[PDB]
């Protein structure tokens, strides 16, 4: 048994400001006057490059803008000049006890200027033998606020029909989120019904 | 130069067995130590072991051990591994290590009743007479490799999550191209498990 | 030829202890030269001076993807640890009885 805490469940940082995690262990992980800790970065279905070592690191020649810190097995590292290639749950390792595990991690988030809104609506390709016809898809490209609810307006009362819905997590590149929700029907309330709404806060 | 390289895809019924592999391309397995990690859904990792080729010896986290058995060997080949009496949980990526003092270089499994069915990929498009993209719904194993033209219609690309009605799936993707000129265009959705690759172009 | 290099190194697996004497460390060269050198010495805490024999002809190493072994002396009590230029300082500690 051993442990380690990365306190900041999830955080979010300006784009110049700077970053920083701190995690912690049990009761020890101390060997051979060094800590063997151990920092990496992970994204999304892909592979957890790795970053540092013992609190004294290079690796993989990162250019220096994410550095180490700290010793006894109270710790705190740090990520200064952050930028878009950032977004990422870094997690917290330890080599020194043999049930070797990692930490809880954390969550990076950036901050785009308050972003507004694209214009992504979208109707159901017809196959010249849909079995269906539920496909009113709606995109919503670009944005900078994380946050809630859109709305499937049928006009009249709106549709619960089908409520499902898509984070496309803020892309690197230049700091953007996305979101992409839907409705799924069959072919019976389909032509029956002739204009739908996609609300967040369009048209047939 | 050096590439640990783990095998493909596979599914399982419940209460089976599996045998992933990593095999190494630049050093000799025996060299170091291996590791064999876990990752699923959102979870974030969870150790399940390690392997010292040489002695063949062996230390894995506590409730992984019934499970899993990690083995490489002192011949010729790759660093394996196999589960056993598996759930529904344990439906998730694994990935094997090298490096004692970080991992610098490292290297997908289903838990499931219904078998691969293609997917169903329809190009969704409208217009007045710029904004598209293209749908994909009713496939089951969960890997689906979605391009839009060749990679020659990238940095604009929007690949949204799978979506699960269940024990089938449902995605769409669009790629936002207000680029200029229609014209044709195409929708490449790769899907792994029942081996299918197909296409369609637009409007 | 003659280079000691300018590189950090790093051990990928526990040093073993063969009672024959002999603690095998094994090392993996950060750096870029190509067949050259281990700042490899011994010492006590400060570089207090030598306390330790090391036991390997003259230990090298030849690309980046491949391990270096090393086997080294050590009487015992308490004593320590090095390689490394500085930048980069290999500081193992070593105990014994």
């Amino acid at each position: 048994d051993i442990v380690l805490t990365q306190s900041p469940a999830s955080l979010a940082v300006s784009l110049g400001q700077r970053a920083t995690i701190s995690c912690r262990a049990s009761e020890s992980v101390v060997r051979y006057g060094n800590s063997f800790m151990h920092w990496y970065q992970q994204k999304p279905g892909q592979p957890p490059k790795l970053l540092i070592y013992r609190a004294s690191s290079l690796e993989s020649g990162i250019p220096t803008r994410f550095s180490g810190s700290g010793s006894r097995t109270d710790f705190t590292l740090t990520i200064n000049p952050v930028e878009a290639d950032d977004v990422a749950t870094y997690y917290c390792q330890q080599t020194n006890v043999d049930p070797w595990a990692f930490g809880g991690g954390t969550k990076l988030e950036i901050k785009r200027a308050d972003a507004a809104p694209t214009v992504s609506i979208f109707p159901p390709s017809s196959e010249q033998l849909t079995s269906g016809g539920a496909s009113v898809v709606c995109f919503l490209n670009n944005f900078y606020p994380k946050d809630i609810n859109v709305k499937w307006k049928i006009d009249g009362s709106e549709r619960q029909n089908g409520v499902l819905n898509s984070w496309t997590d803020q892309d690197s590149k230049d700091s953007t989120y996305s979101m992409s929700s839907t409705l799924t029907l069959t072919k019976d309330e389909y032509e029956r019904h002739n204009s739908y709404t996609c609300e967040a806060t369009k048209s047939f | 130069e050096v590439q640990l390289q783990q095998s493909g895809a596979e599914l399982v019924k419940p209460g089976a067995s599996v045998k992933l592999s990593c095999t190494a391309s630049g050093f000799n397995i025996k060299d170091t130590y291996m590791h064999w990690v876990k990752q699923r859904p959102e979870q974030g990792l969870e150790w399940i072991g390690r392997i010292d080729p040489a002695n063949g010896y062996s230390k894995y986290d506590p409730k992984f051990q019934g499970k899993a058995t990690i083995t490489a060997d002192t011949s010729s080949n790759a660093a394996y591994l196999q589960l056993s009496s598996l759930t529904s949980e344990d439906t998730a990526v694994y990935f094997c290590a090298r490096d004692y003092e970080g991992f610098a270089y490292w290297g997908l499994v289903t838990v499931s009743s219904a078998k691969t069915t293609p997917p169903s990929v329809y190009p969704l498009a409208p217009g007045a007479a710029v904004t598209l993209g293209c749908l994909v719904k009713g496939y089951f194993p969960e890997p689906v490799t979605l391009t839009w033209n060749s990679g020659s219609l990238s940095s604009g690309v929007h690949t949204f999550p799978a979506v699960l009605q269940s024990d089938l799936y449902t995605l769409s993707s669009s790629v936002t191209v207000t680029s200029s000129t229609w014209p044709t265009i195409t929708c490449n959705v790769a899907h792994p498990a029942s081996s299918t690759k197909v296409d369609k172009k637009i409007e | 030829s003659y280079s000691m290099c300018t590189g950090k190194f790093k051990v990928v697996k526990e040093i073993a202890e063969t009672q024959h004497g002999t603690i095998v460390i094994r090392v993996q060269y950060e750096g870029d030269g190509s067949p050259c050198k281990i700042p490899f010495e011994i010492m006590d805490l400060e570089k207090r001076h030598v306390l330790g024999r090391l036991i390997t002809v003259n230990p090298i190493v030849t690309e980046k993807d491949s391990p270096v072994n090393i086997e080294a002396e050590p009487p015992f009590g308490d004593s320590y640890i090095i390689i490394g230029v500085e930048p980069g300082q290999l500081k193992l500690n070593w105990f014994k009885k």
